[PDB]
């Protein structure tokens, strides 16, 4: 079942091995920056550890004890809340134009 | 035609007049100025002002800037320490449009907190544009003096509230004042059972002014000295009122010619015969529903403003104590008259008219009738109104090169 | 003061065709 | 009950004109208020340059005393009335007015014959004004605005009056006679070149019967060769950098030959001006505004303020834009701001057109709100125009505009012309003129 699909694939790509989440990864780009900055200070000073922890991993090419590692379920979207908005506000703008 | 006017049992009013302009004009008028600010969330009314043309439930804040141009419409705003305003203009072949806007803006706005912070340092510009001009240091000054609380808060937002104004203050002072029980919707050039049918369908929705005295002395640097020296008055409404804004017009409360002596203005005269340096002084009538405030605004350089308010206090002081004529009296109706007439000759003044007696009154007074009102004032009312201003508790402000000024004690 | 400011003649450089200060420069810079 | 079934209900201007060759206007309304007052065909391009200063001077001493009203006697009745009054000067036109009740005119009229009539000019008054206008000019050198276009109209209109001030320089303030007044005012001041206008709850009629019993009196003729015509003027490609550092912000104003009043192709131009707008810091739209030089000021910052004018003269103009920024901004302003020009000469779409247009409807609209300005565009459009243009005509002028006309009409009078250029305080990174000159066009 395509459930059980979505999770082995998630397992498999080894993002939760580094204890990020699936919006700590995404293309830095110009609609994201604008998520990025419009996140609050607790989520986004989250972020940053998430990011830097996992960097000081792949340094020592280590990686985070199962216990610690991020559940599929758990995987949180704290992210596209803001980012849908962004992208509903570009195509205003180019639809404006035309 | 006439005005149309009515209420709804919301509290809510209407009103409308069909002008035939080719442009509409519609305004939104509101008890919710900075006197409803508390010390916790000052500057408040000031970034309203400004967040207008952001985000809302409604639409979003590109949507309302261009949709309006598109028409080559217009969206202001005007503040009272009482009253707020929002107000358009546009095409009667495009209200539908606006109104959307408007009430999108009033009824629902979302005032997400990254558009709010983007526009926080605004307030440190129109601020200091705004106090270019020297009177508003004066004037925001004077209020802090005279009264304690509520009419005393600035409609500037203070500096160590920058960039600490938060969305959470903002909507707790929606809900706490945009009310319909203290709107007034108006509109000119615009049917009234629109309004009827856009209030209906969208707006149907849900401190004291003590007088203390006091003084502020702003030194700064400049060679002139701008000050003033009022005491308590009466509210607006009352026909005390009309008597000080009659006695405003008896002293001069500006020129009616361009650079004329003033001849009439018996502040001007009165200081002339004293002083032979370049000077000016008129007459400040401020009304608010609470309370008011009357005296002089004074205009000096540093070395001279000493004489000047004294003068001007003893050219008032001498009306008090009866010294004034039946023909003099009459001129300042003929003046007042015409102020009031003149403001609302324009579609916009008239706006502002209508609508401050809509929230300050049950119904809107014609012109004519308020005509009447100053033919009912008599001298002697004028007299007594003079007696107060002397008798009754000062206060005071300037700014400038203080060096030479009195105190209200010396006075 | 600023009023007092004038301009110094250029009429020693300028073209012929616009050393007449009656007549619109227009009609000849097409040419010009 | 639709925009044109407004303009339908306007009402119409009346006009006439009296034996001594004096030209009287009016419109009615319901209002119980009424604006008049004189426009004339005077000002300083009729000046010479030992005159220079004059047009003005004579706005002091007509509230000064008359012959009939010595003194501030004249000032008496008015603040008596609770009327207001006022005056203003141009390069080409004067005017005084009054601002009073419906039932007031009969006075207002009054005061305005033996204001223009019998101005008295006394010779102490003549002193002191003198000195008033010379403490006057003290004052306009701070006001850095005015400064610009002063200095624009020097090097866009060399060795022709236009060139001028309105108050003329200081020296012919100082070196000036009662004798250099009755010239000037013995000549232009005559009937046929005036108008008389009014507007508010009034009657036309009722002006006549006042003109003829006060009015009739002008010298509404003149000898073979007294009253001057104009010739047309001569523009130029110039640039004038008045360098001070010392001073915070940096005013600049850049402008082309207009066409002038009469010319049709004024309407397009002001929608031009309209799509590119007008901005300062206090605009709450900020980087949401339609105006791409508007939007991108507001985002980088470019500058404090800016807009778009077109003065419009007998026969030619200025067309161009004024803009104040920072002295680290300012190359940065002219290369966008040309662009938009070019962009238009080359480009634009029926929207943003079409947006213009709007602009231009309302303005006209509001601008025609109160007696005062209406009769100002009674007065001025009588003397520019000879004629009143209504809305329903702007209206329709602008009916014949798209696209296609606005790249036609910009090409001719933007598109590789010879600007004039002005520049006040620090002005070091402003573009040299043939960097300038080279933005004004394309490569494509």
């Amino acid at each position: 079942w395509l459930e059980g699909i979505r999770k082995w694939y998630y397992n498999a790509a080894g993002f939760n091995k580094l204890g990020l989440m699936r919006d700590d990864t995404i293309h830095e780009n110009d609609d994201v920056k604008e998520a990025i900055r419009r996140l609050p200070e607790n989520l986004y000073d989250d972020r940053v550890f998430r990011i830097k922890r996992a960097l000081d991993l792949s340094m020592r090419q280590q990686i985070l004890p199962k216990e610690q590692w991020t559940k599929y379920e758990e995987d949180k979207s704290y992210l596209e809340p803001y980012l849908k908005e962004v992208i509903r506000e570009r195509k205003e703008r180019e639809e404006w134009a035309k | 035609q006439d005005l149309e006017f009515t209420r709804l049992p919301n509290g809510l009013v209407i009103a409308s007049l069909e002008n035939y302009a080719p442009a509409s004009r519609i305004g939104l008028f509101i008890k919710a100025g900075s006197r409803y600010e508390n010390s916790n969330n000052l500057g408040t009314s000031h970034l309203l002002r400004l967040a207008s043309s952001l985000t809302t439930k409604g639409a979003s804040s590109f949507k309302i800037t261009r949709g309006i141009e598109a028409v080559g419409g217009k969206l202001s705003v005007t503040s009272t320490r009482e009253n707020m305003a929002y107000t358009v203009e546009c095409l009667r072949d495009d209200v539908d449009i606006l109104m959307e806007f408007l009430l999108n803006v009033t009824t629902a706005p979302e005032f997400r907190r990254w558009e709010v912070a983007a526009l926080q340092p605004q307030l440190r510009i129109d601020k200091a544009v705004a106090l270019q001009n020297p009177q508003a240091h004066v004037i925001e000054n004077l209020h802090a003096a005279a009264y304690r609380n509520a009419l005393a808060n600035s409609l500037y937002c203070p500096d160590y509230r920058i960039g600490k104004v938060t969305p959470v203050e903002l909507h707790d002072y929606v809900q706490n004042h945009f009310t319909s029980a203290r709107m007034a919707l108006i509109g000119l050039g615009v049917s009234h059972p629109v309004l009827k049918q856009v209030a209906e369908q969208f707006l149907n929705i849900r401190a004291k002014a003590k007088y203390h005295g006091g003084e502020i002395r702003e030194q700064n640097g400049d060679s002139l000295v701008h000050a003033a020296l009022v005491a308590e008055s009466a509210a607006i409404g009352s026909a005390e009122a009309n008597a000080f804004s009659v006695l405003q017009h008896v002293l001069g409360a500006g020129p009616h010619v361009k650079r004329g002596s003033n001849a009439t203005s018996s502040l001007y005269q009165a200081v002339a015969k004293g002083v032979h340096q370049p000077f000016d002084v008129s007459a400040f009538n401020a009304s608010y529903s609470d309370s008011g405030l009357f005296g002089f605004y004074t205009i000096s350089q540093a070395a001279s403003a000493g004489d000047v308010i004294k003068a001007a206090y003893n050219q008032v002081k001498t009306i008090a104590q009866g010294n004034l004529s039946n023909p003099d009296v009459q001129a300042a109706k003929n003046k007042l008259k015409a102020g009031y007439l003149m403001s609302v000759e324009s579609s916009e003044g008239f706006l502002d008219e209508v609508g401050s007696q809509a929230l300050a009154a049950g119904s809107y007074t014609p012109p004519s009738t308020v005509l009447q009102q100053i033919d009912a004032v008599a001298d002697a009312d004028v007299i007594n109104a003079a007696k107060k201003f002397v008798s009754g508790r000062k206060s005071m402000a300037a700014s400038g090169n203080l060096g030479h000024t009195p105190f209200i004690d010396e006075l | 003061s600023h009023t007092d400011i004038k301009v110094p003649d250029f009429s020693d450089y300028r073209r012929p065709e616009v050393l007449d200060s009656t007549k619109s420069s227009k009609e000849s810079s097409e040419a010009r | 009950a639709t925009y044109a079934q407004a303009l339908q209900s306007v009402p119409e201007t009346q006009v006439s004109q009296l034996d001594n060759g004096l030209r009287v206007a009016s419109e009615q309304s319901s209002q119980p208020t009424c604006t008049v007052g004189v426009w004339i065909d005077a000002g300083s391009r009729y000046e010479s340059e030992k005159n220079n200063g004059a047009g003005y001077f004579v706005e002091h001493l007509a509230f000064k005393g008359t012959k009939n009203r010595p003194g501030n006697a004249l000032e008496k009745e008015v603040e008596s009335m609770g009327a207001h009054l006022n005056a203003y000067s141009t390069r080409e036109h004067t005017a005084y007015y009054i601002k009073a009740l419906s039932k007031d005119l009969p006075k207002a009229v009054e005061l305005l014959a033996d204001i223009v009539q019998n101005c008295s000019l006394e010779d102490s008054q003549i002193e002191k004004e003198r000195d008033v206008i010379l403490q006057e000019l003290q004052e306009n050198d701070t006001s850095m605005r005015d400064v610009v276009f002063n200095y624009l109209h020097a090097t866009a209109f060399q060795g022709t009056p236009l060139a001028q001030s309105v108050e003329g320089p200081s020296e012919n303030v100082r070196k000036l006679s009662r004798a250099d007044l009755t010239e000037y005012l013995s000549r232009h001041y005559k009937a046929p070149r005036m108008v008389l206008a009014a507007a508010g709850g009034l009657e036309h009629r009722q002006l006549l019967d006042l003109a003829q019993k006060h009015f009739s009196g002008l010298s509404g003729t003149y000898d073979e060769d007294a009253v001057p015509t104009l010739s047309p003027c001569r523009f130029t490609g110039s640039q004038i950098c008045h360098r001070e550092d010392g001073l915070p912000l940096a005013h600049v104003a850049i402008a082309v030959e207009g066409p002038g009043w009469a010319h049709p192709d004024n309407v397009a131009l002001q929608v031009a001006n309209a799509i590119i707008g007008h901005y300062d810091c206090t605009y709450g739209g900020g980087a949401h505004l339609s105006s791409p030089l508007a939007s991108i000021a507001a985002t980088n910052k470019l500058c404090q303020s800016f807009q778009t004018f077109n003065i419009c003269y007998a026969d030619t103009g200025l067309l161009g834009a004024h803009f104040v920024c920072d002295h680290m901004s300012i190359d940065d302003m002219m290369f966008v701001l040309q662009g938009q020009w070019m962009r238009l000469c080359t480009s634009a779409t029926e929207s943003e057109v079409l947006r213009g247009k709007n602009l231009l409807r309302n303005a006209l609209v509001s601008h025609l709100d109160g007696t005062t300005p209406v009769c100002e565009d009674i007065g001025r459009s009588l003397l520019t125009y000879g004629r009143r243009i209504p809305l329903a005509e702007w209206e329709s002028r602008i009916a014949e505009v798209d696209a296609r006309v606005v790249r036609e009409v910009c090409s001719k009078y933007f598109y590789d012309q010879c600007p004039a250029v002005a520049g006040f305080g620090p002005i070091e990174q402003l573009p040299d003129y043939n960097r300038i000159r080279s933005g004004m066009f394309w490569l494509r």
